[PDB]
């Protein structure tokens, strides 16, 4: 099977240079070309350009010389694509995809890897403020409010898991360089408030883990 | 550089429905042109490249033909598993370039907004900020417009709008707005309110929180 692996998300900072990496297995490495691919969130796919680790032969996007530089390292079968001068604009998830049909080629993309997500930012490791939504019917539904955090993910959960029907958590926004997102939760208005509800909130890369009981206002 | 456009950037279906997407070059691309097929968690395949050839493990229900300018990709019996985007990309002439994407979605019957809003918590009075919160649960179909008003008076400064993918249960949309102000500002005013334009209804859909209530 061929396969292709991509290192993990970075967060960079602005100005800075990242190199991410592109782990070919199942097929001879070097005689095929590697491309890299753009997809910033909102928008479909623009190609970097390409290299062929059998003799480093490159080819660049006119948009991307100067920005990104390919290499290719033979003995481990592994792509780099090094990103320049790093801006808002580059914030985006970067595949890297083999040709099909060698050298000679066919501009058709047989196998992907699994993108890598670039995110640049000036912000550096926060954690959440979480909010609790009550409102002041058969069903009735609360939220709560994850605010102000860096970076990417949270995960939010209601009662441990057990409401799992009837909950949305919304993707996050950006905004003044931290994300906040929402999460709402319907239950039956004969169990709220008699019983309790509470968002669990965490935030791996802060190592927090937030429960917060939603109560009624008055 | 090639332009390609792919005739909607949406599109409804019905499982077991035959569905078409389409696209179409700036100029010839000889046959030159592959379908991908991306899913929500970001991975990426190739279903077919030379306008038609199918690779090599991807089901035969999907289908590819065209010349010139002018292709389509066909899956001639919608799955679940097919939901998904779908990319076409010319390989005529360098740069390949891309068109902008079909993303497929489960048709089902029109559906209003539950429209929910939240007043900031004291926790976050403290802090000297206010966000005040409105869920639009459950809609169909997914466009949806939201408007804010403080003591009737429409605000659109402050406010942030996220969006869910269709539910994979029930085939409907969801959004959140937020409204951030000022603690200031915030305990200046009384009603807030949101209210959500949407096909199912033709007056506005209104949900209001009141500081004196």
């Amino acid at each position: 099977a061929v396969q292709l692996q991509e290192s993990g998300t970075v967060l960079a900072r602005p100005g800075a240079s990242v190199k991410m990496s592109c782990k070919a297995s199942g097929y001879t490495f070097t005689s095929y070309w590697m491309h890299w691919v753009k997809q910033r969130p909102g928008q479909g796919l623009e190609w970097i350009g390409a290299i062929y680790p059998g003799n480093s032969d490159t080819s660049y996007n006119q948009k991307f010389k100067g920005k990104a530089k390919l290499t290719a390292v033979t003995s481990t079968s592994t792509a780099y694509m090094e990103l320049s001068s790093l801006t808002n604009e580059d914030s985006a998830v970067y595949y890297c995809t083999r040709e099909r049909g060698l050298y000679y080629g066919s501009s058709s993309f047989d196998y992907w890897g699994q993108g890598t997500t670039l995110t640049v930012s000036s912000a550096e490791t926060t954690p959440p403020s979480v909010y609790p939504l009550a409102p002041g019917s058969s069903m009735v539904t609360l939220g709560c409010l994850v605010k102000g955090y860096f970076p990417e993910p949270v995960t939010v959960t209601w009662n441990s898991g057990s409401l799992s029907s009837g909950v949305h958590t919304f993707p996050a926004v950006l905004q003044s360089d931290l994300y906040t997102l929402s999460s709402s939760v319907t239950v039956p208005s004969s169990t709220w408030p008699s019983q309790t509800v509470t968002c669990n909130v965490a935030h791996p890369a802060s190592s927090t883990k937030v429960d917060k009981k939603i109560v009624p206002r008055d | 550089d090639i332009v390609m456009t792919q005739t909607t950037s949406s599109l409804s279906a019905s499982l077991g429905d035959r569905v078409t997407i389409s696209c179409r070059a700036s100029q010839d691309i000889s046959n030159y042109l592959s379908w991908y097929q991306q899913k929500p968690d970001g991975t990426v395949k190739v279903l077919i490249y030379y306008t038609s050839k199918l690779h090599s493990g991807v089901p035969s229900r999907f289908s590819g033909s065209g010349s010139g300018t002018d292709y389509s990709l066909t899956i001639s019996n919608l799955e679940q598993e097919d939901i998904a985007t779908y990319f076409c990309q010319q390989g005529n002439t360098l740069p390949p370039t891309f068109g902008g994407g079909t993303k497929l979605e489960i048709k089902r019957a029109d559906a209003a907004p539950t429209v929910s809003i939240f007043p900031p918590s004291s926790e976050q009075l403290t802090s000297g900020g206010a966000s005040v919160v409105c869920f639009l649960n459950n809609f169909y179909p997914k466009d949806i417009n939201v408007k804010w008003k403080i003591d009737g008076s429409e605000r659109q400064n402050g406010v942030l709008n996220s969006w869910t993918d269709q539910d994979s249960k029930d085939s409907t949309y969801s959004m959140s707005s937020t409204l951030t102000l000022t603690k200031d500002e915030y305990e200046r005013h009384n009603s807030y309110t949101c209210e959500a334009t949407h096909k199912t209804s033709t007056s506005p859909i209104v949900k209001s929180f009141n500081r004196n209530e």
